[PDB]
């Protein structure tokens, strides 16, 4: 059913949001680290 | 149509065709599909329920005289650059053949006046300077022009 | 002529013996443009050119055809001019705004180093023996127009400036483009009234072609189909009315060169009575509304004979020249009289 | 004139380049047709009674009429189910689903009872298109 798929997608989105609760600056410095040399 | 009488009259008129399909053999889709085009044909009329040769030329000339300002007359007819005389000049210009001023054309003018296609404006006693107006719809004059092989749109100043 | 390969000559001769050579020649011009047979016909006929003559060394009869093109916007006149620019072996393109009288003609100048009077050739002078294209000729200043008539009529320019008098040849084919005043051509007015040019300038022109815009659904279908097909064909990644296959561009160019440089027709089988009667009728129907028209028709017949690579002119050339000239003339008249003109001259148009 | 046709082809090519698609699709043509048509344009369209935009209202009406006319060669619940199936690519939360249900119910009722473009035939009534909508 569509409801089951949407709830699964919402659960995945919530899990990924909890994953990205980490500070965005952590990856921004990593991005800059490749540009430094 | 919100008129109860008119809607009831329409229902009375159209009911037999409503009941034909079931007689031919509660099928809502079947009835609607069989009946839809007739309804569209009926809605075309909600509230509604061959001239002689020279007469056509007279009519088109009268229409041109009525709907074309006099200043542009020579611009449309003179080869190099409303009263009855203007109509006569325009008619002589339009027709490729020399038409004699037989009394029959005057009889045609008077008959066209009688048929409520041309309205007399001036006094009835004044039959030397009479005034006329044309009351023919544009679609009618376009249709009658087509049967003559004449393009009236090319001479209408307003459209240009 | 010396550079021509004998294979090119044999191909040209094999094309000449074809009975449908004219049809494929006309269809070979502007493949990317649809319809408009009359304009390409007239431009090709002018491109082939007539035979200039100098009877007795007293007066010189030009063998050049001047074409003026007035049309409603959206008919790809500039595309035709650009194609003519590319095809011609010698071609110069000028715009109306950027062409001054001093620029178009030769002018006297003092040399920056040695400081003697010197002549610098204009566009028309460099167009000698070639073709000159004028775009937006209706934009010409009247003062700039004044110098044009001399080169149009005599195909030579006499410069009398700063104590220097010189004569230079101006044998060129001139193609001029113009737009009607107000942006739309009025069929209820004479051709002279719709174009802001004096009568002598129009008289110098030999062929006049007017193009209008009409809303025809079938013609719209044809235009859309042809345009989208052309767009599909000419993609860089991917890189007729007469029913005849167009010729290759190089073959057409070689044919034009050979025809220009070999054929010299002779008008020894012309019936003067027919043309005399036609010219009398032309006078009758023009005063109701000249010699150079007859001269243009004569050089037109000469050019048409040159198309078929014939040393002598057959009367079919005269018939086609009469037909196209009459079509050009009636197109310049008012609507109220062109029907009567067509009825009167239905003998030749049929 | 033909210049506008060339502009239309250029607009289709620009839409194709925007989406990084190696081939041109008719969706680009449909998108560019509106922009060529609109000409005179207001600052902002007024709201329609929770409010919804006029362009979105026309979009929903066009989609529903096209589907009904295609099916002619339905039921209220079945059509709503189809719409929810088609709009699945955009909804990401339950609140959006209930909002879309509210919107579609309101739009269907409004078209049935105010614009008369949809005619009811006798809890799941049959819906038919007014035969004079193009
Ligand atoms: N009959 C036609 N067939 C094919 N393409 C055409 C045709 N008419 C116009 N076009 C296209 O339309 C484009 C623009 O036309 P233009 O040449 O600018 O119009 P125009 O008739 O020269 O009037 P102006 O000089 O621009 S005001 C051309 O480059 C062609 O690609
Ligand atoms: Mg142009």
């Amino acid at each position: 059913s569509q409801d089951l798929l949407e709830r699964i997608r919402a659960k995945e989105a919530q899990k990924q949001l909890a994953q990205m609760t980490r500070c965005p600056e952590q990856e921004q410095r990593l991005q800059r680290l490749e540009r430094l040399p | 149509c919100r008129d109860l009488k008119e809607l009831r009259h329409l229902a009375v008129l159209n009911f037999p065709k409503y009941c034909e399909p079931v007689v031919k053999g509660r099928d809502t889709r079947k009835l609607w599909r069989n009946i839809e085009p007739h309804l569209k044909k009926a809605m075309q009329t909600v509230y509604l329920r061959e001239l002689p040769y020279y007469s056509k030329f007279i009519l088109i000339a009268a229409y041109l005289a009525s709907y074309n300002p006099a200043r542009t007359d020579k611009r449309f007819f003179l080869k190099h650059h409303f009263p009855l005389d203007r109509l006569l000049a325009i008619l002589y210009s339009i027709v490729d053949s020399r038409v004699a001023p037989t009394a029959n054309i005057f009889s045609q003018i008077t008959s066209l006046v009688t048929l409520q296609l041309l309205t007399l404006v001036g006094h009835d006693d004044q039959l030397d300077g009479p005034k006329y107006k044309c009351t023919v719809s544009l679609d009618f004059i376009r249709a009658i022009a087509r049967t003559v092989n004449f393009d009236i749109i090319k001479y209408l100043y307003d459209f240009l | 002529v010396g550079e021509l390969t004998d294979e090119d000559v044999k191909m040209i001769t094999s094309l000449s013996k074809d009975q449908q050579i004219g049809e494929k020649i006309f269809a070979s011009i502007a493949p990317s443009i649809y319809g408009h047979e009359d304009i390409k016909r007239g431009l090709a006929l002018a491109l082939f050119g007539g035979e200039p003559k100098n009877p007795g060394g007293k007066h010189k009869v030009r063998g050049d055809i001047n074409v003026l093109l007035c049309g409603d916007p959206g008919t790809a006149k500039s595309q035709f001019l650009k194609y003519i620019e590319k095809v011609s072996s010698r071609a110069i393109f000028t715009t109306g705004q950027g062409a001054s009288a001093v620029g178009l003609t030769a002018y006297v100048q003092r040399h920056p180093v040695s400081r003697e009077w010197t002549l610098e050739a204009g566009a028309l002078v460099l167009a000698d023996r070639g073709v000159c294209l004028i775009d937006e000729f209706d934009k010409m200043n009247d003062q700039d127009r004044t110098s044009i008539h001399e080169a149009m009529e005599q195909q030579s320019i006499s410069i009398s400036k700063a104590g220097i008098v010189t004569s230079l040849q101006a044998r060129c084919t001139v193609i001029a483009a113009a737009n009607p005043i107000g942006g739309r051509y009025d069929p209820s007015l004479t051709f002279s009234e719709n174009v802001d040019l004096t009568e002598p300038i129009i008289s110098r022109f030999d062929i006049l072609c007017v193009v209008r815009d009409t809303v025809d659904p079938v013609q719209d279908e044809m235009l859309a189909r042809f345009v989208v097909g052309s767009h599909v064909r000419h993609h860089p990644s991917n890189k007729n009315t007469y029913g005849v296959e167009p010729l290759p561009q190089e073959v057409l160019k070689k044919y034009i060169i050979y025809a220009k440089e070999r054929v010299h027709p002779k008008l020894n089988q012309m019936d003067q009575d027919k043309v005399a009667k036609m010219y009398s009728d032309l006078r009758k129907e023009s005063m109701a509304t000249t010699v150079r028209h007859i001269e243009s028709m004569i050089r037109m017949a000469e050019a048409h004979a040159r198309i078929h690579l014939r040393d002598y002119v057959i009367e079919d050339d005269v018939n086609m020249a009469i037909r196209v000239m009459l079509e050009s003339f009636i197109d310049t008249q008012k609507f109220s009289v062109m029907r009567s003109m067509r009825k009167t001259f239905a003998r030749y148009l049929s | 004139t033909v210049r506008q046709l060339e502009s239309m082809i250029r607009l289709s090519e620009a839409m194709a380049r925007m989406h990084c698609c190696d081939e041109v699709q008719p969706k680009h043509v449909k998108e560019a047709f509106r922009l060529l048509n609109k000409s005179i344009i207001r600052v902002e369209t007024p709201d329609v009674n929770l409010r919804l935009g006029f362009s979105e209202y026309c979009r929903i009406s066009n989609l529903i009429v096209l589907h009904l006319r295609k099916v002619e060669e339905l039921k209220r619940s079945e059509l709503v189910n189809w719409y929810l199936k088609e709009i699945e690519s955009e909804i990401d939360s339950e609140e959006e689903l209930i909002n879309k249900k509210r919107i579609i119910e309101k739009v269907i009722h409004r078209l049935t009872h105010y614009d008369h473009v949809l005619i009811e035939l006798t809890e799941d009534p049959y819906l038919v298109v007014n035969p004079n909508y193009l």
